[PDB]
């Protein structure tokens, strides 16, 4: 691949070959718009398509601050 | 339960009987363990009558008792909160934020906090009724500690949620207020303020920039070292979210000397702290080569490698990302340094875990090391990959071969290609 494609893909983890469960491939210049935690196919090199996700990961797979969303006034 | 005279007195025409009755209803809902919320709202006209008393600005105590009664109703299930909203209480409660009575103000905040904290639908509705400007005014003009706590907690409820997140334009003006609140010493205040900041910094880098622009980073980093876990934990969450931004944004956190704090938090006795410290560091090592180097100079990697092989598994997962991200963005000298710390062995050991995602992360870190080994074998004509032997020593080759029995196609295809490319006979 090119220097640009290599540099861009450093911020991403290549999960595998093209998976059309995630739709038509993004271009390299569109790839930065991919939401954190999501997966997308991307066009690279000479027509190759791979599935990727950002290495920058959001706090999704973590614990909760569920206590407390609601508080009742007693006493 | 309710009585017939309660109903009849509530709809009388004298404030003496009204205030006494509302206080009876209020006392019922303000009682443990199981409040009669349904019986009160099922009783016709009652909810509407409470809401009508919120408009009685001439009778301070009546307003207070009314707001309290509605507050405890909106503290129940989603359907119980629906009745209060559809009664039209929300636009009135917001007006009461500028009540001349402080006891009415604070209870209005509490009610609105409960309503907004019900769901994303109610949250957006409360925001659409323009709660932010009166609420922030109240917060800055407050003169009581109990009032500020309630205001910040309600504010944090306006920010909470990701399905869908609130419209950022409707919640971002609270950032200057939130920024100043970080300088308080009250633990409860700092806790909810840091949660609100973590909610706002949870998403695309545009939102993160707005958080940064308010100048909260320096203080957020200092709060990493707070002795109360109710404060350090959300503060770490906020810092962790900010370093999910681009290289420039992440650098702001680093220039606040966050790394020595994060190093310290890696040794925390609390399990969730180490994990999120690892998670935070993993998003930094996903940065540029100067930032990876900053993690090296902070002596973080020897600890991450100890964690990678011996810590609680949900902590190992995040350390794996931290090591792997470092191997993808790092220089040959940096990767050579990770190898010298003995990172290959605990990476190989993760190839056999049942979390298929961590397997791929492990595989990626190993492939990164292998590719650099191959490039290194060409820049000196030796044609020998120096890391192939180390991976064999750590039984990585056997484990990679074993992955050809893994049901997951991505893992299979990956292990298959690694063997074909780096371990051909």
């Amino acid at each position: 691949t090119s220097g640009v494609e290599s540099a861009v893909l450093r911020g991403f983890l290549i999960l595998g070959k093209e998976d059309r469960r995630y739709g038509p491939a993004l271009s390299i210049n569109e790839l930065s718009n991919l939401a954190k935690g999501e997966k997308a196919n991307v066009l690279i090199g000479q027509g190759d398509v791979v599935l990727v996700m950002k290495r920058k990961r959001d706090s999704s797979i973590l614990t909760d601050s569920q206590t407390a969303t609601k508080r009742i006034r007693m006493a | 339960v309710i009585t017939r005279e309660m109903v009849e007195m509530l709809f009388s025409d004298d404030s003496d009987l009204q205030l006494a009755t509302t206080q009876k209803f209020r006392k019922l809902l303000s009682k443990e363990p199981s409040p009669p919320i349904d019986e009160v709202i099922n009783t016709p006209r009652v909810v509407d009558r409470f809401v009508e008393f919120l408009k009685r600005n001439e009778n301070c105590t009546l307003q207070f008792e009314a707001a309290w009664a509605l507050t405890n109703i909106a503290s129940g299930t989603s359907q119980q909160t629906k009745i209060v909203i559809e009664a039209g209480a929300v636009p009135i409660f917001i007006e009461l934020l500028n009540s001349d009575f402080e006891d009415v103000q604070e209870q209005a905040v509490w009610a609105l906090g409960n309503i907004a904290g019900d769901s994303s639908v109610c949250r957006d509705y409360v925001l659409n009724c323009s709660i932010l400007n009166p609420l922030l005014t109240l917060l800055t003009k407050s003169t009581r500690l109990t009032m500020t706590r309630n205001a910040v907690w309600a504010l944090s409820n306006l920010c909470r949620g990701k399905n869908p997140p609130p419209e950022f334009a409707k919640v971002s003006p609270c950032l200057p207020v939130l920024s100043r609140l970080l300088f308080s010493s009250d633990s409860d205040l700092l806790a909810d303020a840091c949660w609100a900041l973590s909610y706002l910094s949870d998403g695309p880098n545009e939102k993160i920039q707005a958080v940064i622009d308010s100048g909260v980073c320096r203080r957020l980093v200092e709060l990493l070292m707070h002795n109360d876990y109710k404060v350090a934990s959300p503060a770490l969450r906020a810092v962790g979210n900010i370093v999910t931004g681009d290289d420039i944004q992440t650098q702001v956190i680093l220039n606040c000397s966050a790394l020595p704090c994060l190093l310290h938090l890696l040794s925390s006795p609390k399990e969730s702290i180490r994990k999120e410290a690892c998670w935070t560091i993993s998003n930094i090592t996903a940065g540029n080569r100067a930032q990876i180097q900053a993690v090296i100079d902070a002596n973080i990697f020897p600890v991450l490698i100890e964690i990678l092989q011996k810590a609680e598994f949900r902590t190992r997962k995040e350390a794996a990302w931290a090591i792997t991200n470092a191997t993808s963005g790092g220089t040959p000298e940096q990767i050579r340094y990770l190898v010298s710390l003995g990172c290959i062995k605990p990476l190989c050991d993760l190839l056999t875990v049942m979390d298929s995602k961590i397997v791929q992360v492990a595989l990626n870190g190993l492939e990164n090391i292998l590719r650099l080994g191959e490039q290194e074998g060409k820049r000196s004509g030796s044609g020998v990959n120096p890391y192939c032997g180390l991976i064999e020593e750590a039984y990585g080759l056997d484990k990679i071969e074993f992955l050809q029995s893994h049901e997951n196609q991505e893992i299979y295809q990956k292990a298959f290609d690694l063997i074909e490319h780096y371990f051909g006979v």
